[PDB]
């Protein structure tokens, strides 16, 4: 059996996950389910802590394991590489990726599976851009990051290709900082220079390029089948930015693509209505469910894409919020919209095809999906 | 105990690098005839679509300015033979006009084109025009060069620099932390170990020359004609099927005891030859690929491939499981003792060299699993010729796996040396090494002698 939290039905949570109350103990683990509840849990900083002299060498640099204040410290010095004057410039660059993926899908002709030419390439490539990988080393330092995560390889080759995109990263992090540019780790050293150490910067690369490929990888796939199936919604991805980011923050919500954010433990007994987490007892948020609850809005199992837009945790919420949110919301406007630009009579290439479903990794997805035009 | 490897790292270049063993014996049986192919590795891709041709050329070009071996000359006589390694490898790519019915005949006569590798970089590359929106590239590279694996990292930084070129600007790479000189003078500096009586080539050298003592110079096998002195290294080929059933089953003695799929196959073939009249002393080679665990080597081109004999004995007559034990036992240890280049051990057992004949192993066995793309335009593999071989036999089988990663058949060839063998002969052996393959799967006890080799006709 895989996890209760974990099962989907299409886009819905499952069944059984739609069963489970506000907050129940399951196997002592917690389920928060309840939007109220789980913006509670992810929004108190100091009766919960999301750790597991402690922190491990892979665990350096991931944002998600700190506690204030070292989380504080840290995702501090980030941020003069994602300013909003530094998400303009990654704009065109955007654009520029995604012509060169809809190119490949026109050239291998309809049908083209777009996940393998458009959703897996696009997240990975704007990535390597926001931490400013040499241009044409893009694609070999994607493959690397990849196979380190491809369950399928043996455990072998994974530690082998992590390795080496890590060293790749070392050699690039000399470069920019023995004389910086004005990338990603050029303004920061630029501005925190002996502050963040070497072994922070690597570790933050490393960590940005495993948080925002396979968010980004199931939120195009499953936006593009989501939007095909109700093609009236269409519409308010081919009108202006406005209509375009509405759309896309309901997308969000309704496909809520991660499970759960880290888990969290109690640091004290924390009362929530009759109810007592006792300290060290663990809590596990479910993201799809706490983005239906009916007390976050009216409808909630229905996709509207000209809905207004409502406070979700999809990108979680509190300290540990999505610092990819706002790049996220970019790319997926970008992605999109030019898709329906390029495409205008998009459809499923074989409408009785089986929907292959990813549910292997932390974020739902779909590994293949054949589209005609 | 003994010393260890000197680190593997970037090295300031000599005015004299060395070959490794393996180009010397390439350079060494360099053209022992006009009438002998042709050690090359060649590969065909179709190109439909708008291709910016300049761009390819540049891109070409690029791929050498990346990889020094690729535009390496290796000038000398015997005594001196080095490294030459040119600032750039000269590529001029005007394409040449072409049909579908004289393309197969063109490619041909590309890819059997000698080297001089005295004076020509060791690859080369053409373009053939078919239609204003379909090219063949044919790309040779001699096995001095390159190893199979090689072949791969040549098209993904052939794309990674077509990629740029098509768009007006130079590639932007990060350089190879290794290039292949460095390697080389890694191998160099293991070898001087010999100095050192404690050393790790020491103690592989005696391994060697103690688990191969006393093989004969050549495996029985079923001639059609006699050696002759100077090889054609002409091949041919037969296919060959396991089912998915047998193949399954097979895998199910690999759980008991601790034996994978290509040192089943290794037993059964070994059996297989033992039954042909190759006596009960054997040596089975194979090839392995890079050492994975050397990470600056996997995006390198270069003669990286390491050839890898296995002694076996079967004599009184063992099961099957006897066979794999006896194998998975031999295969173990000596899997420990391979920073040796297999290209040294024919000196290092006083081996009388010969043009005739691949020394200490003549039958090779390949086992592997299951398992690029140019912007505006679809590529593909244009299919070409079956490569020179310098074995007797080799056979190369996939081992297919379904959705569940559970075992789907054997699907194969084997190549043989024409001078030596008929298309029958072949056909025979690989249809036996199924039948044995069979057998062998659904009765894992079975003897060399209860084996059924009767052929159906
Ligand atoms: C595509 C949709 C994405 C979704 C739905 C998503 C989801 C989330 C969630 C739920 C969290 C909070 C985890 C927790 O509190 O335990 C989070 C945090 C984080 N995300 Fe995203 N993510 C997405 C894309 C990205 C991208 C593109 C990037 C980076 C380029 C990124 C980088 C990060 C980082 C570094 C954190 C940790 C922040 C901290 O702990 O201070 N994510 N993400």
């Amino acid at each position: 059996s895989p996890p209760i939290h974990t099962r989907r039905q299409g886009f819905d949570p499952a069944d059984e996950l739609r069963a489970a109350g506000t907050l129940t103990k399951i196997s002592t683990t917690w389920l928060a389910a309840g939007h109220a509840v789980v913006r509670q849990v992810l929004g108190d900083h100091k009766r919960f802590s999301t750790r597991r002299v402690f922190r491990p060498r892979e665990l350096v640099g991931n944002l998600m394991d700190y506690d204030p204040p070292e989380h504080t410290r840290l995702r501090h010095l980030l941020t003069p590489g994602f300013t909003q004057r530094r998400m303009r410039r990654l704009a065109p660059r955007i654009e520029e990726i995604v012509t060169d993926r809809l190119d490949a899908m026109e050239q291998a002709g309809p049908p083209a599976d777009l996940i393998e030419l458009f959703a897996d390439e696009v997240p990975g490539a704007v990535l390597c851009e926001l931490i400013g990988v040499p241009r044409d080393d893009q694609a070999m330092f994607l493959q690397l990051c990849h196979r380190h995560l491809d369950a399928s390889l043996s455990a072998r080759k994974r530690a082998a290709a992590g390795e080496a995109f890590a060293r790749y990263l070392v050699a690039m992090m000399a470069r920019e900082r023995k004389d910086p540019g004005d990338g990603f780790i050029g303004s920061i050293v630029a501005e925190h220079g002996d502050t963040i150490t070497d072994e922070e910067l690597r570790g933050v690369c490393v960590q940005l390029m495993l948080a925002g490929d396979d968010n980004v990888s199931g939120m195009i796939g499953l936006g593009v089948l989501a939007l095909l199936r109700h093609p009236e919604q269409i519409a308010a991805l081919r009108g202006d930015d406005q209509s375009a980011d509405r759309a896309v923050d309901e997308l969000i919500r309704y496909l809520t693509v991660p499970y759960a954010p880290t888990p969290r433990t109690a640091v004290e007994d924390v009362m929530v209505a009759d109810q007592v987490i006792k300290e060290g007892e663990t809590v596990l948020c479910s993201l799809p469910m706490a983005n239906r609850d009916r007390a976050l809005l009216p409808d909630a199992d229905r996709l509207d894409v000209t809905r207004t837009p409502v406070p979700h945790v999809a990108f979680g919420h509190g300290i540990h919020h999505c610092l990819g949110a706002a790049l996220t919301r970019l790319q997926l406007r970008i992605a999109y919209t030019a898709l329906w630009r390029r495409f205008p009579a998009l459809q499923l290439a074989d409408p009785a095809q089986e929907i292959m479903f990813r549910t292997s990794t932390p974020a739902y997805g779909l590994t293949s999906l054949l589209v005609a035009w | 105990g003994a010393m260890g490897r000197p680190a593997l790292e970037a090295v300031t270049r000599p005015e004299r690098v060395p070959l490794t063993a393996r180009q010397l014996r390439a350079w060494l049986l360099a053209r022992p005839s006009e009438e002998t192919r042709g050690r090359h590795l060649s590969v065909a891709l179709r190109l439909r679509g708008r291709l910016d041709v300049a761009a390819l050329e540049a891109a070409l070009r690029d791929v050498a300015a990346r990889h020094e071996i690729l535009r390496t000359t290796f000038p000398g006589d015997a005594q001196t033979v080095h490294q030459h390694i040119h600032d750039a490898a000269p590529v001029r790519l005007t394409p040449v006009p072409a049909t579908e019915e004289d393309l197969p005949a063109r490619l041909a006569e590309r890819g059997e084109q000698l080297f001089d590798l005295t004076r020509d970089m060791p690859w080369r590359c053409e373009l053939f025009a078919l239609s204003e929106k379909e090219h063949v590239l044919s790309v040779t590279v001699h096995r001095i060069a390159a190893d199979d694996d090689s072949m791969d990292v040549f098209f993904r930084d052939l794309a990674a620099a077509y990629g740029a070129r098509r768009a007006g600007r130079a590639p932007e790479r990060a350089p190879l932390a290794l290039q292949f000189a460095d390697y080389a003078i890694w191998e160099q500096r293991l070898l001087d170990g010999e100095r050192e009586q404690d050393s790790l080539i020491n103690d592989q050298i005696t391994f060697w020359r103690n688990h191969l003592a006393g093989i004969d110079q050549e495996t029985v096998l079923p001639f059609d004609r006699a050696r002759p002195a100077i090889p054609s290294r002409r091949a041919g080929t037969v296919a060959l099927r396991l089912d998915a059933g047998p193949h399954a089953r097979l895998a199910e003695a690999v759980e008991s005891a601790g034996a994978d799929m290509p040192q089943l196959v290794q037993a059964a073939l070994a059996m297989l030859l033992t039954r042909y009249g190759a006596g009960t002393d054997l040596v089975i080679g194979t090839t392995l690929p890079r050492d994975e665990d050397l990470i600056d080597l996997e995006p390198m081109i270069g003669p990286f491939a390491r050839p890898f004999p296995v002694r076996t004995d079967l004599s009184a007559d063992p099961t099957f499981l006897e066979v794999v034990a006896r194998v998975q036992e031999a295969v173990r240890e000596a899997r420990q003792h391979l920073d040796v280049p297999f290209e040294k051990i024919p000196e290092l057992l006083a081996l009388p060299g010969s043009l005739s004949r691949h020394p200490v192993y003549q039958v090779g066995l390949q086992v592997r699993e299951e398992d690029a793309e140019l912007p505006a335009l679809r590529t593909s593999v244009e299919p070409t010729g079956v490569e020179a071989i310098e074995l007797d036999l080799a056979f190369a089988l996939t081992e297919r796996r379904n959705d569940d990663d559970d075992e789907d058949g054997i699907e194969g060839a084997l190549h043989y040396a024409a001078d030596l063998f008929d298309h029958d002969t072949a056909a025979s052996l690989a249809r036996r090494l199924v039948r044995v393959l069979e057998q062998v799967a659904e009765d894992p006890g079975r003897r060399i002698s209860d084996l059924d080799i009767l052929l159906d006709d």
